[PDB]
RNA sequence: UGGGCUACACACGUGCUACAAUGGACAAUACAAAGGGCAGCGAAACCGCGAGGUCAAGCAAAUCCCAUAAAGUUGUUCUCAGUUCGGAUUGUAGUCUGCAACUCGACUACAUGAAGCUGGAAUCGCUAGUAAUCGUAGAUCAGCAUGCUACGGUGAAUACGUUC
């Protein structure tokens, strides 16, 4: 829990100092992160859902969530209630160990890397950031790899602005 | 041959592995003898002409 | 050239090139039609937009492409 | 049974040493010289010290396994960096710049008339 | 949790060996070798090759290449 | 300047290499002809297992070099096996030419060791120093020949006949 640590110990103070709260309740916290895989071609190939299942909970530590159409589409020939994604919600220190892994083993292993967007902030305290390549992550063998796809990283935070949420971040170790 | 081309040719090349032998009677970069500086057509021509001193046609 | 007791080739004017601005993070992409230079260490990071018979194809250098030509990385032929 | 392959009971020792993958004539040759043993001498007939011998000489000249995986790993990182034996090698295509309107066929697989 | 549904997860150090930098995080890795922490437990190593005080990004420096790489075998030639 | 002419699901012609015991491998030892050589032929010696590198004699030619021909002969081994056959394929590491071998050269060392176990319909050359096999040299050419043009070594079978 050395993140977890950090943010009780410095970055809390730090954010506190910077932006005037009256109390300490009012300090911004990382309340989930939400990693999402939206894999629309097991429309084709159940297989290919199944083996993105199976890289995210090797990537996260526990059994992923599939989420099913909520609607038909005729275009994508897709179905309602048809297994189209994944996703899986980490709380307390297993999100900590997460974000931390992704800042400090996985985000560097980018080819020609240079930060991640400082826009992408859904307008209320919220980032996400869009990974690639699934090969940055340590826990994936590239030799396992059926085929490479990317990953949604929703970090949801209590922060009330997108200044804010970026403080927090960046404290915590996001490149920009 | 192309004027340009034998101009090019007789010109200096930047490079030395650059340098290549054209017919020096017509122009032709293909078969070019270099004991004549001629290329076959050219060298039948004037070996028939006789004006290539000791050539004749051969057989044995 | 090939032979070992000839250093790896390398146009000049490429190298310098690419020493220039050296210094600065701002590194921009190098123009280069020069597909037999090789591919020096100080080459790392780099971006060269090289010329593959049509269009500057850019190729990003890292370390496990030290050693070929910057050619090796700009296809001249297209199939399919 | 050496670097945990067996080799030929009836063949000549240099001969079956060539069965190990990573071993061929000149390195057969070269190890038998090192471990002293008879050239025309059969495997069968074999004395434990040579064999021991053989083994210790054998261990370090990285065959088998390791050399499969050093070249697969050449293969696999000429292909990842995207260089244009990288790109053969993913299509099947000769590497050595061979000509491909004919006889390619140990690269291209059998005939598709 | 739930039990017998998820990974096998396990607490893990990461080595960047570039500045033989060590982290301890939570993992499903599970390298066959052990090195001591400062707290009195040992838990597995995951060799890493780049890392974030090691990666030129983030670190705001040129990268070192390692032993045995193809730069280091280029300039042995 | 760089890239095509070197592409590649395919079909055809011409060849090179083989499928093995009339052979493969290892060591020793003979017998040709015809050509080329000036900034070209590069002897001997030393170095490297190797392709090759350093020094360097002779030679503008019946003088020196290219340049030790191979098949063959004699000894050991394999014993009819996809093998001690066959060498495509690709990994790594070298040599040489060229300002430069990525596309796109040749060769060398180590490893990898595919098909192929005399080939359906059909179809080709050849009447004797011919066919078949074995090497050798030269034009082009910095480098690059399984092509082309010449040279010799060993050296056959058959032609009844004109029905088609
Ligand atoms: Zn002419």
């Amino acid at each position: 829990n050395r993140l977890k640590e950090k943010f009780n110990t410095e970055v809390t103070e730090n954010l506190m100092k910077k932006f005037n709260y009256s109390s300490v309740m009012e300090v911004p916290k990382i309340d989930k992160i939400v990693v999402n895989m939206g894999v629309g071609d097991a429309v084709q190939n159940s297989k290919v859902l199944d083996n993105a299942v199976e890289e995210l909970e090797l990537i996260t530590g526990q059994k992923p969530l599939v989420t099913k159409a909520k609607k038909s589409i005729a275009t994508f020939r897709l179905r309602e209630g048809m297994p189209i994604g994944a996703k899986v919600t980490l709380r307390g220190e297993r999100m900590y160990e997460f974000l931390d892994k992704l800042i400090s083993v996985s985000l560097p292993r980018v080819r020609d890397f240079q930060g991640v967007s400082k826009k992408a902030f859904d307008g209320r305290g919220n980032y996400t950031l869009g990974v690639k390549e699934q090969l940055i992550f340590p826990e994936i063998d590239y030799d396992k790899v059926s085929k490479v796809r990317g990953m949604d990283i929703v970090i949801v935070t209590t922060a009330n602005t997108d200044e804010e949420a970026r403080e927090l971040l960046a404290n915590f170790g996001m490149p920009f | 041959a192309k004027t340009s081309m034998v101009a090019k040719q007789q010109k200096k090349q930047k490079y030395a592995v650059r340098e290549y032998t054209r017919c020096e009677r017509c122009g032709r970069p293909h078969s070019v003898y270099r004991k004549f500086k001629l290329c076959r057509i050219c060298f039948r021509e004037l070996a028939y002409k006789g004006q290539i001193p000791g050539v004749r046609k051969a057989s044995w | 050239a090939r032979s070992i007791k000839k250093g790896p080739f390398v146009d000049e004017h490429l190298m310098k090139k690419v020493e220039a601005q050296e210094g600065s993070e701002k590194k921009q992409v190098i123009k280069t039609w020069s597909r037999r230079s090789t591919i020096f260490p100080n080459f790392i990071g780099h971006t060269f937009a090289v010329y593959d018979g049509r269009k500057h194809v850019p190729v990003y250098v890292t370390e496990d492409m030290v050693g070929h030509k910057l050619g090796e990385f700009a296809p001249t032929r297209t199939f399919k | 049974r050496i670097a945990g392959v067996d080799i030929p009971r009836e063949k000549r020792v240099v001969i079956s040493l060539t069965y190990i993958y990573g071993i061929g004539t000149s390195t057969a040759q070269k190890i038998l010289e090192e471990a002293n043993v008879s050239a025309d001498t059969r495997v069968k007939d074999l004395t434990d010290d040579e064999l021991g011998r053989i083994r210790e000489v054998v261990d370090g000249y990285k065959v088998e396994g390791d050399l499969r995986r050093e070249t697969n790993l050449n293969i696999k990182r000429l292909m990842e960096i995207s260089s244009y034996r990288g790109i053969r090698h993913r299509r099947g295509l000769p590497v050595r710049g061979q000509k491909t309107k004919n006889n390619a066929r140990t690269r291209k697989g059998p005939v598709k008339t | 949790m739930k039990q017998g549904i998820h990974p096998e997860y396990h607490q893990v150090i990461f080595l960047d060996t570039t500045t033989n930098f060590k982290f301890l995080s939570g993992s499903t890795k599970t390298s066959s070798e052990m090195m001591e922490w400062e707290d009195g437990k040992e838990y597995p190593v995951i060799r890493l090759d780049i890392s974030s005080d090691s990666h030129p990004f983030y670190t705001g420096r040129q990268k070192f290449a390692a032993a045995d790489g193809r730069v280091e075998r280029f300039n042995k030639k």
